[PDB]
C-alpha cells in the first residue's frame, strides 16, 4: 500500500537478515507497477499477469535485500544453488511472485563497498521461510575450536566488494518478493 | 577426508579473486600512464599478492594428497601444493638472484665501438639490428657478427657455469632428476586410463616427428644457396653450407629478411590494401567493428559493452608516456580490455584479429574455479589466436568485405610468391629450435662436460641446421648465451609444438566448413559447425588432460606433421622442379677459412727421449707469440713496413692428441683480412732455425706440411 | 705618401665600427637566450665580418711600409698588413683544419671505464676531476691518473706529429724561423731610441728571473713533503721527490687542493662573511652598488646609465637555456655590459670587483682609433683586474663597509693561514709554467728529435719541478698533449708574466697611498694619487710601446721579481724555522718502483762471434713474451692457480747501448699491484734453460744481476 | 615668429643640406623660450641672456639639422674639428646664438636609421656660411678616376646608423641656430 515507497529507499539489508513489513487495509490494484522502465525481472507463478485484482488484501508482506547479478536464478522455487539453503529459502507452492532490478549508481563506490554480507557455512540447510543471525566459529571436522579460528575453524560471514568496472554478472541487484495468501 | 579440502578451496577461491583484481588494476593503471607515483602504487599491491600466495601455499600442505578421488580438487591441490625455489638455503637464493640480475643487465646494456673511430659505440636494439638486417657489405656484417660475441658473450661464461649447478640443486630437492626434467613437466598426465603421457615420451615424439621435415628443408636450403651465390660472388661454394653471418639477423632465427633477394617473380607485387584504407576514410573504430562482426559470424558471442569505453584503442593526443605493445588483458570479475596504438595499415588490421582471439578465448572458461583458468598447455593459447589471422587475410575474404574491387583476379605466380614468403618464416625456424633445445637438455642432464660446450655446439650446427661459422671459436666464448631466452631463463620448446597444433587445428576446421580447393585458400566465415567444434574445446581449460581436449577437435591423441606438409604442397612440386641441376644437400667438411691455413705436426718422444716435457696450453701461447715475432721480422726486413702483430692474430683450429693442428694469420685490427698462404710460407722459411731452437726440435720433429726444407 | 694611408684608415675606421657592432650583438643575443634560430642569426653575421676583414687585409698591401714616419699610422698598418695562415696551399689549409678539429673532439669526448664492471664509463669533467680532487685512496688515484693517459694520450700522438710540421711551414713562409719565434712576437718594439726589446731577449729575461724563486720554492716543497708523509705512510721517502698523482688534479697545475691536509693551525677558521650577507638581507643589486662606490672612491668615473638596464645581472626565473660564465662585454659605440648569475656569497662579492675591473679598463681607451683598443700586451688586462680583488678582501675594508663587527681582532696565526693559502696557489704554478713553455719552445725550434720527446719531458720534470712518475712511459705515450692548452693550440707564457706585473703594480700603488705596515694588509681606498697614476696608464692602449707604459706607473723598464718576494716575507721567516730538522731539497735518483725491479745485462759478441744478430725492438718483444710464459708456468706448477699474464704486464726501463735494462711485473689488470722480487727470482731460477736456448746464450752472456747460477 | 612651431616638426635635414627660413614682421620677445624642460644647450655670445628685447626684427633666419652627441663642440666659432670645415661653417663675429636638444624617440629605429648623411672628403675647407650638394668621385693622389670608385677614389657621403642602445655620446641630437644682424 506504501510499496510505491518501499521500491524507493536509501539502503537495503543483507541476505542473512532482511526486513519484514506488513501491509493491510488498502485498495491497491497493481497496474501502475508491472509496467515501468526500470524493471528487469518480473517472475510470477501463483497469479497470472493482470490476475491480481481479486480478493488479495489479507496478510501481505514485503522483504528486500541485495545480491549480485548471477544469483537471481537461485531465488525461484527448486533450483538448488549456493544461497538457497543457507541464506534464503522459498517453498514451491506459496510464492506470491518475484521482482528484481539493477542498482549500480545507488551503490558500488569506486573504492569498494563492504556494507553487505552473506552466510557461507552451516551444519544443515534452512527450512522454508527461516532465518538466523548467530555468528559462531565453524567446527569443521572433529576437533574442538574456541575462538582460535586457526585451522579447521573459521568465520562464516564474508564481504562482497562492489566496483564500478565489474561485468554484467558481478554488479549489485536489489530484490523484493511478494507473499499472497488466503484467510 | 575430502570435505576439508573442499571448504579450504571454497575460502581460497573467494580471497584470490579480489587480491588478484587489485594487483592487476595497479599494473594497468601504471602501463596506461607512466609517472613516478604509479610504480610505488603498484609494487606494494604486487608484493601483497605474492605474500598471500606464499602463505596459503605453505598452509595447504596439511592435506595428504593420495586420499583424494575427485579429479578436480586433485588437480587444484596439485597446482597449489607446489614448492618452487623456496627450498634452498637463504644465502643460496641470494646468490641465484644476484646471478640472474647480473646476466639480465649485461644483456641489456652492452656496447661495441668501431676500431677506426673508437668514440662511437652502438647498442644492440638501435643500430646493431639495423646493420645486420639492412646491409649488403660482407666486411661490415662480419665485423658486426664477430664483435657482439667477442665483447659480450665472454662476460657471460663464468656466470652461466654457476647458474647451471644452482638450478640443478633446486631441481633435485623436488624429486626431479635435473632441470630439463623439470621443464618437461607440463606435457604430463596421470590416471585417465587411455589418455596417459610421460615425461620421457616427449623427447621421442619430437625426435620422431622432426625426421619427416628434412626432405622439404633440404630443397629450401639448396634453393636459397643457389640464389645467394649471386649477391656474394666467390664467397660461397656450391656444395657447402651457408656462412652464419649472411642470414638476416644476429643469430639466424628467422630467414624472413632474405625475401628481397629471393622473390621468384620480382615484377608481380603482392596484395596490400593500404591505399584503399585511406581513400575510404577508415579510422580506428571500424577495424575493431569488422573484427567483432567476423567473430560474430561463426556463432560466438558479442562484446561486453564495458569493453568499448574502458579500453584504450589509440595513442593519446598529448605526448604521454604510455608503453604501447599490443596486448589483451583479462583483469578478472568479468573485465576484459585491449591495449594498442592503432595506426591505419593492413598490418594492424591483422593484429586486431590476432589480439581479439585471446579475448574470445578468455571469455569462454570464466565459469571455472580460480586456479583452472589457463590454456590446456603452452601451445594452445597462441595457436587459437593465430588460426584467425591466418584465415582473415585471404583474397576472398578481403574482396568480400569491400577492400578489393571485384575486378581482381588470381594468378598462380602470386600464389607461389605468397607461399614462399610464408615458408621462409615457418619452416626456417624449426631446425634452430630443435637444435637449441636439444643442446640445452644434454647440457643440463650431464652428458657434456664443462670443456666441450662450444665444440658440440658447432658440430650440431653443421650436422642438423647446415650452417658453418666464419672464425674458429675456442672454449672461452659462449655463443648460446647471446640470445634473449637463454640468458633470461625462459623455455623454448613451445615454439615447436605451437607450429604443429596450428596447422592441425586449421585442417580440422576446414573440413567442417566444406572446403574444396587447396588448403591455403580456405576460409571459415559464414560457418556454424566450425564455431561449435571450437567452442566445445575452448570451454574446458585446464580441468581436463590436454590429450583429451586435443581429440574433441581433430580426432587423434598426439601431435602430427602431415597437415603441415599438405599446406606446402604446391611449393614442393615447384622447388623439386627448380632444383634439377644443383646439388641437393651439403657436406660438413668445407669452411670459409680452410684454404689459407697451414698444418703443423709435432713429435716429442722421437726427439727428446725420456725427457720430453708435457704439452699444455702455455706451450701453445709460446708458439703463437713466436709465430707473431717471425711475421714482424719478415715484414720489417722485406717490405720496409712497421706493422705490430700480436699473439691474438694467430688463430688455431683442430687440436689433437698427437700434437697437430691448423692455423692462420689476420691483420692487427681487421678481422675480415687474411695474410695469404704464400707470404706466411716465405716468412716461415726465413726464421725456422729460431722457432726450432726455442723448443729443442730438429727439423724432423716439427713439420710444417707443405714447406720442404732445402738448406 | 702618407695622405693616402690616412684617408684609407679614415674609411676603414668608419666601416669596422658598424660591422663589429652587429657581429657582437648577434653573439650577445645568442648567449643570453639559447635557441635554434639564434645560432643561424649569429653565424652569418660573424662570417660577414670575417669576409670584410680578409678583403680589406688583402687590399691594404698596396702601400710600401718603409716610407712612413708617423708612428701611429705605422702601428695601424703593421697590425693590418699581417697575412695569417692564408699563405699555404689550399689542401694544406684543409688538412690543418681537419687535424685541429679532430684533436679538439678527441679531447672533449673521451671515456674510460672500470675493469671490474666494464659497463660504466666516466668522462673528464664530471667524475674524473671528482675522483682526482676528492679521494684519499692511493689505488683509486693511481688508476685514474694512469688510465686517462693510457687511453686518450696515445690517440693524440700521430696527429701532433703532423701538426708541428705544418705550423712550422706556416711560420717560415712569413719570415719567421719557427712557430715559437712567431709566438714571442708580442713583446717586441722598434724605434723609440731607449725603449727597445727584441724577440730573443724574452728567453734570457725569463731564465734569469726564475732563478731567484728557487730558495722559496724549495722550502715550500720540503714542508709539503713532510706533511704528506702522514697521510700516505710507507709511500714517500724523506729525501726523494713527490709522486705525480698525489698533488690535487690530473696534472698538478695548482696545489690548492692540498690545503685541507696542510693547515698550520686547524682550530682557527678563516674570515668568511656569508651569514652576515643573509642576516642583513643582501640581494644582487647591493653588491654591484658597493663595487661601483669603491671604484668611485679612488677618482674614477661613474657607470653609463645604460649599463643598469641592458645588462643581465641574475639568472632568469623560468628555467631558461642561458650559459652563465661571468664575463664583461664591450660591444662598441659606448656600450658596456656584464653577464653572470649572482648568487649571495663572498665569492661572488669578489668576482664582482674582478669583473668590473675590465669594464673600468675598457671605458678608458674608447677615444683611440679602432685598431688600437686592446691592452698593452697579454699580461696587463688581467693584472689590472686582479689588483682590485686583491685589495677588496682585507679585514680592514671588510670591517669598514659593515660586514664585520668592530669587535673583530687580528691574530698572527690567521695571518699565516691566509698567506699559506695564497702561496699554495701563486707559487705552486710558476715551475710548471716555465717547464711547459721551455719544452714547447725546444720542440718547435728543432733541438729535440721525434724519438726523445717523452724522455726529455720526464728528465725536465725531475730537474726543475721536483716530481716523479709512478709508472715508466715509453715513446708511444704523449703526456703534454693531455692538457687543454696544448691540444687546443693556445699560448701559455702570459700566465707567468701576469703574476709579476700584478705584484709590481700593487707595490707601486701602495706607496702613493702612504702605507706603513706589511704589504699584504695594504688598501687603496679613499685615495686620489693612486687613482690618477693608474688612469694615466689606462688611457694609452696599444698606441705606445708597453715598455714605456710600464714606466709611467712603477718607474722601471723591465719585469722584476723582488716585489713578489717582499709580499711573502712573513711566511719565509716561518718556513725557514719549521724546516730545521728535515732535508731541504731533493735527489733525482729515487723512484716509487725501483725496489722490486731486476737488472738484465746481455753480451752478444762474446757468445756468437761474427754472427751475432742486431738487437732491435722485436727482440724486446720476444724477451717480454718469454718472461710472461715463465711466470705462467711457475704459478701453475707451484701455487696451483691459473692466472693469464701477458706481454704488456712486463715493464721495461733504462735501455742502454750495451744491452742492459731494468724490468718488473704487474698483475693482469690491476696497475697498483706488483709481484714481489722473491717470487720473480724463484720463477726465473726454474725456467732459465729455455730462456737461454731461445736466444743462443750460455749463462755467461745473459746475466740477471742478483741471481747466481748454482747447477 | 612661428619658431614656436619650427621647434616642433616631423623630420629635419642632414648636415650637407639644411633649410633656410626667413622670419619678419613680428613681436617675439624670447621669454617663453630659454625657459623650458626639454633643453640641454643654450650657448650665446653676441647677446646676453634676457638682452634680446631690443631692435631685433631685421632679417632673422632659422636652420635645423641633426648630428650625433659628441659633435656639438665643433659648432661654436673656432674649435676646429671634423664637421667645421666640410659641412657647416660659422664665423667668429656674427653668431646669434646656438640651441640643441636630444631626440632619441623621434628617431633611432631599433633596426637602424639611415635617413641622414654627411660629407667626409673635399679639396678645401668651406668658407663662412657656405653650402654644397655635388656628389662626384674623390680624386685622391695623382691618377684619373671616372666612376670606377675602385682605388684612390671613393664616394664622399656616408650614413650614420642610429640604434636605441647606443651610449650618451652616440645618440642623435637636433640643432638650430639664430642669426642676429642690423640693417
Amino acid at each position: 500500500c506504501p510499496f510505491g515507497e518501499v521500491f524507493n529507499a536509501t539502503r537495503f539489508a543483507s541476505v542473512y537478515a532482511w526486513n519484514r513489513k506488513r501491509i493491510s487495509n488498502c485498495v491497491a490494484d497493481y497496474s501502475v507497477l508491472y509496467n515501468s522502465a526500470s524493471f528487469s525481472t518480473f517472475k510470477c507463478y501463483g497469479v497470472s499477469p493482470t490476475k491480481l485484482n481479486d480478493l488479495c488484501f489479507t496478510n501481505v508482506y514485503a522483504d528486500s535485500f541485495v545480491i549480485r547479478g548471477d544469483e537471481v536464478r537461485q531465488i525461484a522455487p527448486g533450483q538448488t544453488g549456493k544461497i538457497a539453503d543457507y541464506n534464503y529459502k522459498l517453498p514451491d507452492d506459496f510464492t506470491g511472485c518475484v521482482i528484481a532490478w539493477n542498482s549500480n549508481n545507488l551503490d558500488s563506490k569506486v573504492g569498494g563497498n563492504y556494507n553487505y554480507l552473506y552466510r557461507l557455512f552451516r551444519k544443515s540447510n534452512l527450512k522454508p521461510f527461516e532465518r538466523d543471525i548467530s555468528t559462531e566459529i565453524y567446527q569443521a571436522g572433529s576437533t574442538p575450536c574456541n575462538g582460535v579460528e586457526g585451522f579447521n575453524c573459521y568465520f562464516p560471514l564474508q564481504s562482497y566488494g562492489f566496483q564500478p568496472t565489474n561485468g554484467v554478472g558481478y554488479q549489485p541487484y536489489r530484490v523484493v518478493v511478494l507473499s499472497f495468501e488466503l484467510l | 577426508i575430502e570435505e576439508q579440502a573442499k571448504t579450504f578451496l571454497d575460502k581460497f577461491n573467494h580471497e584470490a579473486e579480489d587480491l588478484f583484481y587489485q594487483s592487476s588494476l595497479a599494473s594497468w593503471n601504471y602501463n596506461t600512464n607512466i609517472t613516478e607515483e604509479n610504480v610505488q602504487n603498484m609494487n606494494n599491491a604486487g608484493d601483497k599478492w605474492s605474500a598471500f600466495l606464499k602463505e596459503q601455499s605453505t598452509l595447504a600442505q596439511m592435506y595428504p594428497l593420495q586420499e583424494i578421488q575427485n579429479l578436480t580438487v586433485k588437480l587444484q591441490l596439485q597446482a597449489l601444493q607446489q614448492n618452487g625455489s623456496s627450498v634452498l638455503s637463504e644465502d643460496k637464493s641470494k646468490r641465484l638472484n644476484t646471478i640472474l640480475n647480473t646476466m639480465s643487465t649485461i644483456y641489456s646494456t652492452g656496447k661495441v665501438c668501431n676500431p677506426d673511430n673508437p668514440q662511437e659505440c652502438l647498442l644492440l636494439e638501435p643500430g646493431l639490428n639495423e646493420i645486420m638486417a639492412n646491409s649488403l657489405d660482407y666486411n661490415e656484417r662480419l665485423w658486426a657478427w664477430e664483435s657482439w660475441r667477442s665483447e659480450v658473450g665472454k662476460q657471460l661464461r663464468p656466470l652461466y657455469e654457476e647458474y647451471v649447478v644452482l638450478k640443478n640443486e633446486m631441481a633435485r630437492a623436488n624429486h626431479y632428476e635435473d632441470y630439463g626434467d623439470y621443464w618437461r613437466g607440463d606435457y604430463e598426465v596421470n590416471g585417465v586410463d587411455g589418455y596417459d603421457y610421460s615425461r620421457g615420451q616427449l623427447i621421442e615424439d619430437v625426435e620422431h616427428t622432426f625426421e619427416e621435415i628434412k626432405p622439404l628443408y633440404e630443397h629450401l636450403h639448396a634453393y636459397v644457396r643457389a640464389k645467394l651465390m649471386n649477391a656474394y660472388p666467390s664467397y660461397i661454394s656450391p656444395i657447402g653450407c651457408l656462412p652464419a653471418h649472411l642470414l638476416g639477423d644476429m643469430w639466424g632465427r628467422f630467414w624472413t629478411n632474405l625475401y628481397s633477394l629471393t622473390v621468384p617473380f620480382g615484377q608481380k607485387p603482392n596484395i596490400d590494401v593500404t591505399d584503399a584504407m585511406v581513400d575510404q576514410a577508415w579510422d580506428a573504430q571500424r577495424i575493431f567493428k569488422e573484427a567483432e562482426k567476423f567473430f560474430v559470424s561463426v556463432g560466438l558471442p558479442n562484446m561486453t559493452q564495458g569493453f568499448w569505453e574502458n579500453s584504450m584503442l589509440t595513442d593519446p593526443g598529448n605526448v604521454q608516456k604510455a608503453v604501447c605493445h599490443p596486448t589483451a588483458w583479462d583483469l578478472g570479475k568479468g573485465d576484459f580490455r585491449i591495449l594498442m596504438c592503432t595506426k591505419v595499415t593492413m598490418d594492424d588490421f591483422l593484429t586486431a584479429h590476432h589480439e581479439m582471439g585471446h579475448i574470445q578465448y578468455d571469455m569462454a572458461y570464466a565459469a571455472q574455479p580460480f586456479l583452472l583458468r589457463n590454456g590446456a598447455n603452452e601451445g594452445f593459447h597462441e595457436a587459437v589466436g593465430e588460426i584467425m589471422s591466418l584465415s582473415a587475410a585471404t583474397p576472398k575474404h578481403l574482396k568480400s568485405i569491400g577492400l578489393l574491387s571485384p575486378d581482381f583476379q588470381e594468378d598462380n605466380e602470386t600464389e607461389i610468391n605468397f607461399l614462399l614468403k610464408q615458408a621462409l618464416t615457418i619452416v626456417g625456424t624449426l631446425p634452430f629450435t630443435y637444435m637449441l633445445e636439444k643442446w640445452r637438455w644434454m647440457v643440463f642432464k650431464g652428458e657434456i662436460p664443462k670443456d666441450q660446450w662450444m665444440k658440440k655446439w658447432w658440430e650440431m650446427k653443421r650436422e642438423i641446421v647446415g650452417v658453418v661459422e666464419p672464425v674458429p671459436h675456442d672454449e672461452t666464448y659462449c655463443d648460446p648465451a647471446s640470445l634473449f631466452h637463454v640468458s633470461n631463463d625462459y623455455s623454448f620448446i613451445r615454439y615447436y609444438t605451437r607450429t604443429l597444433y596450428q596447422f592441425q587445428f586449421q585442417e580440422a576446421l576446414c573440413q567442417a566448413a566444406k572446403h574444396e580447393g587447396p588448403l591455403h585458400k580456405c576460409d571459415i566465415s559464414n560457418s556454424t559447425e566450425a564455431g561449435q567444434k571450437l567452442f566445445n574445446m575452448l570451454r574446458l581449460g585446464k580441468s581436463e588432460p590436454w590429450t583429451l581436449a586435443l581429440e574433441n577437435v581433430v580426432g587423434a591423441k598426439n601431435m602430427n606433421v602431415r597437415p603441415l606438409l599438405n599446406y606446402f604442397e604446391p611449393l614442393f612440386t615447384w622447388l623439386k622442379d627448380q632444383n634439377k641441376n644443383s646439388f641437393v644437400g651439403w657436406s660438413t667438411d668445407w669452411s670459409p677459412y680452410a684454404d689459407q691455413s697451414i698444418k703443423v705436426r709435432i713429435s716429442l718422444k722421437s726427439a727428446l727421449g725420456d725427457k720430453a716435457y708435457e704439452w699444455n696450453d702455455n706451450e701453445m701461447y709460446l708458439f703463437r707469440s713466436s709465430v707473431a715475432y717471425a711475421m714482424r721480422q719478415y715484414f720489417l726486413k722485406v717490405k720496409n713496413q712497421m706493422i705490430l702483430f700480436g699473439e691474438e692474430d694467430v688463430r688455431v683450429a683442430n687440436l689433437k692428441p698427437r700434437i697437430s693442428f691448423n692455423f692462420f694469420v689476420t691483420a692487427p685490427k681487421n678481422v675480415s683480412d687474411i695474410i695469404p698462404r704464400t707470404e706466411v710460407e716465405k716468412a716461415i722459411r726465413m726464421s725456422r732455425s729460431r722457432i726450432n731452437d726455442a723448443f729443442r726440435l730438429n727439423d724432423n720433429s716439427l713439420e710444417f706440411l707443405g714447406i720442404q726444407p732445402t738448406l
